[PDB]
């Protein structure tokens, strides 16, 4: 328990991107969270909203 | 630009839109600005036989 200073800096860091790349399966509103599905079920003037 | 086509696709003049003749007979651009003007002409074009 002695070197927690370096382990909590290394925490934060992965925690961090792991935040960030979980952040990608969100819908924020939209129908679907991936943009492929999107492009291959609607017209353009409805995928780009 | 005139024409004159079916009383049901009057509609489908429109920019992203998709249709017979949308697509193969007249197209307008996403980004179309301006102002679309159709009146029906049963008096001039049409005929009994």
């Amino acid at each position: 328990s002695a070197l927690g200073k370096l382990q909590n800096v290394v925490n934060q860091n992965a925690q961090a991107l792991n935040t960030l790349v979980k952040q990608l399966s969100s819908n924020f509103g939209a129908i679907s969270s991936v943009l492929n599905d999107i492009l291959s079920r609607l017209d353009p003037p409805e995928a780009e909203v | 630009d005139s024409f004159v086509i079916r009383g049901d696709e009057v509609r489908q003049i429109a920019p992203g839109q998709t249709g017979k003749i949308a697509d193969y007979n007249y197209k307008l651009p996403d980004d179309f600005t301006g102002c679309v003007i159709a009146w029906n002409s049963n008096n001039l074009d049409s005929k009994v036989g």
